[PDB]
């Protein structure tokens, strides 16, 4: 910024105006636009070098949001980090960056990309027989490592329950650790021959999700996000295949569990006889020398209370050195126990896959430390338009609640309000005629309700099965297999229960009456249950996904929230204030005053063998 | 035949309530009811309360930040 004059309409941009330097004639060509001091980057999608550089702009800068035409991107030390591990340096970042960027890279870029760029490959974390050890490739790092106050060629051990605070200093510190597994030189650690049959096939984008992760040639640690359905089991068990060791996978849920051995036994070639899963029901640990254990985050990060049965399968994993981890569902690991597993289970290299990496807390960015940064980021509209996942008109109805209804609504204390709007008679009318609607269409309808009553209410008179947490594995699992197989039943209710990691090919259409206040991942990964859809390469097929919300409460400002993620993806709400054809349905829930003023009351009243034969 | 000086507010069931809520509150906005969606204001309290309803409409639609 040296001699440039300031226009008439600089005043309303508040120190953003980045016009003071200026442009090359080739701004025709190059696509990337760099702001100066915020680090954003605008991509155009409808130029040459687009694809050229949409896998280049990714490995550095992570996707704020990525819409139809205008993708906008954000450089982070975090993302940086990420970068740097893959063959990375300064001089290739800045050559490419010029190359591409029509504006210049400004000093105070280019001096953000010098400083977090340097630091990486210095020093490394290393495990053998249990004992982890911070061994560093140079003598100069012991003057640093072991003076630190936190702390306690050149090799010393470091106690397993303080990996989770090193790693933090480790970022702290001007030398970030990072974790490589050169699986091809160990041979000390038993192997698992298992290959995909050949039945089997390979989709680019996983290709490409694998090649990150296998770029140098030595199995790293870090995080894979792909959309709901894109086959991350298959990129596990791709991951599993290729190292060929004894491997481990934690799923947050019993059915899932199930699932991920399914789809284990089907696609690869392991025999059953290494595989065994540790859930509630069975706890039997496999005795040959390498195999695989589908177990769960509660059974692992339990603490205080493990039975005989479960404490010696504690033992038999805590003893053997693992020489991998599969954690579905990643973005929940960094929580206050979840994240003891990491820590307590030994593995050589730690691999996560979650649709969704986002949570309400600050604490999403914490798992770069707990397993690595972020691999590959796929994205959900290219992935949509190539066939791979199913399009979904998300659609957002507006449901004004009734004068009777809404005059209680004020009153009412924040506590049971929550109650009062979710069993609106308007909303009763919308789920009904929707799901009729839909029915009649020959579409499999979901129907999601985080509040427990509001589900009984609805599954009662409307005479439909209802799924919530008292429910047992086998009752639920037969009116899934009922939903699926049978023409009779089209429609189920499902609770908080079935929100991840389920697979329903059949679904096609998803009501959400009320759900989980602000919680943001739960809209994506109840909307990722209709991304399924077996017949989404069939013309005109659009999946259908509503979110009914009361008009004039607080449902519209949770609402409003929630769904903030899947903008940034790319879909687009369209609001229904109105649905045609409504009115002229025969029969409606609470049509008559008398029947809505009955549900009103209900709803606000809520809250010595010889004595033995004597008797 | 007495000119009550009045504005003719028109609303939907949704914000009747409002009204009514904030005249229970404050006494003096709302001079009288006409139907279930209509009423009659002071017309000084009417600069008042639409800024008012604002307020508390504001607060259930989200801001990105
Ligand atoms: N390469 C593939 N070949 C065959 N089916 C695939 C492939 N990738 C994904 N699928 C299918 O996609 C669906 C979802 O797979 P899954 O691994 O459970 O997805 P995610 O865990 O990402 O939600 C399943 O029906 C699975 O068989
Ligand atoms: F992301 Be998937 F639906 F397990
Ligand atoms: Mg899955």
């Amino acid at each position: 910024p040296a001699d440039f004059v300031p226009d008439s309409v600089s005043g309303m941009f508040r120190s953003h105006d980045f016009s003071y330097l200026r442009l090359r004639p080739d701004h025709a060509s190059r696509p990337l636009w760099i702001s100066p001091s915020d680090g954003r980057i605008i991509l155009e999608s409808f130029s040459p070098l687009a694809e050229q550089a949409q896998d280049f702009l990714v490995t550095i800068a992570e996707p704020i949001s990525r819409p139809s035409h205008i993708h906008e991107y954000k450089i982070t030390a975090y993302s940086l980090y990420a970068a740097v591990s893959v063959g990375l340096e300064t001089d290739d970042i800045i050559s490419v960056l010029d190359r591409l960027s029509k504006v210049p890279v400004a000093e105070s870029i280019i001096n953000f990309i010098k400083g977090a760029t340097i630091s990486y490959g210095k020093v490394k974390l290393v495990i053998k027989h249990n004992r982890y050890f911070v061994e560093t490739t140079q003598a100069d790092i012991l003057q640093m490592l072991l003076n630190d106050s936190v702390i306690g060629v050149h090799s010393f051990e470091i106690a397993n329950e303080s990996v989770e605070v090193v790693k933090k200093r480790c970022q702290e510190i001007d030398y970030p650790v990072l974790e490589e597994y050169d699986f091809r030189n160990d041979h000390r650690n038993p192997d698992l021959d298992i290959d995909l049959k050949p039945s089997t096939q390979i989709r680019p984008y996983q290709e490409k999700s694998l090649s990150k992760m296998f770029g140098n040639g030595r199995a790293r640690s870090g995080i894979i996000v792909l959309p709901c359905g894109a086959g991350k089991t298959l990129v596990g068990i791709t991951a599993a295949c290729t190292i060929k060791k004894s491997v481990i996978v934690l799923c947050t849920s019993s059915v899932s569990v199930m699932q991920w051995r399914q789809q284990f036994l089907q696609w690869c070639t392991l025999q059953p006889e290494n595989c065994a899963v540790f859930t509630s029901d069975n706890k039997e640990m496999f005795q040959t020398e390498s195999g695989l254990v589908v177990s769960t985050y509660s059974m692992v990060a339990n603490t205080r209370n493990r039975s005989h049965d479960s404490q010696k399968v504690m033992d038999f994993l805590t003893g053997r050195e693992w020489g991998f981890i599969i954690l579905d569902e990643v973005h929940v690991v960094p929580a206050a126990m979840f994240r003891r597993v990491v820590s307590t289970i030994a593995a050589h290299a730690k691999l996560g896959l979650t649709a969704t990496l986002v949570r309400e807390d600050d604490k999403i960015g914490d798992l770069n430390f707990l397993i690595g940064p972020k691999l590959y980021e796929a994205n959900w509209m290219e992935l949509s338009q190539k066939g791979h996942i199913a399009n979904v008109q998300c659609a957002e109805v507006w449901c004004p609640m009734t004068a009777e209804f809404y005059q209680e609504y004020l009153r009412e204390t924040a506590r049971k309000r929550m109650l009062l709007y979710i069993m609106n008679p308007t909303k009763f009318q919308a789920c009904q005629f929707l799901i009729q609607y839909h029915e009649r269409r020959g579409d499999k309808i979901i129907v999601f309700s985080d509040n427990v009553y509001a589900l009984q209410e609805y599954a009662l008179k409307m005479g439909k099965p209802f799924i919530y947490g008292s429910t047992p594995q086998q009752e639920r699992m037969n009116i899934l297999q009922n939903f699926q197989y049978n023409d009779q039943i089209n429609t189920i209710f499902l609770s908080k229960v079935g929100d991840t990691s389920i697979d329903l090919p059949e679904a096609t259409c998803l009501i959400q009456i009320s759900s989980h206040y602000g919680s943001r991942r739960q809209e994506a990964q109840r909307l990722g249950r209709i991304l399924r859809a077996k017949r989404r390469n069939d013309e005109g097929f659009n999946a259908f996904f509503y979110s009914l919300v009361s008009k004039d409460t607080q449902e519209m400002y949770y609402s409003t929230k929630r769904q903030a993620f899947l903008v940034d993806q790319g879909y687009a709400f369209k609001v229904i204030t109105h649905l045609h054809g409504m009115e002229n349905i025969p029969n409606l829930a609470y049509a008559s005053p008398r029947e809505r003023r009955e549900l009103l009351q209900e709803v606000l009243l809520k809250n010595h063998p010889l004595i033995r034969k004597m008797y | 035949a007495r000119a009550r000086k009045g504005a003719l507010v028109q609303c939907d069931p949704s914000i009747k309530a409002l009204i009514l809520q904030i005249d229970a509150k404050m006494s003096d906005i709302v001079l009288e009811e006409l139907d279930d969606t209509h009423l009659l204001v002071n017309p000084s309290k009417v600069e008042f309360v639409k800024h008012e309803l604002n307020r508390l409409l504001s607060k259930n639609i989200y801001n990105p930040m």
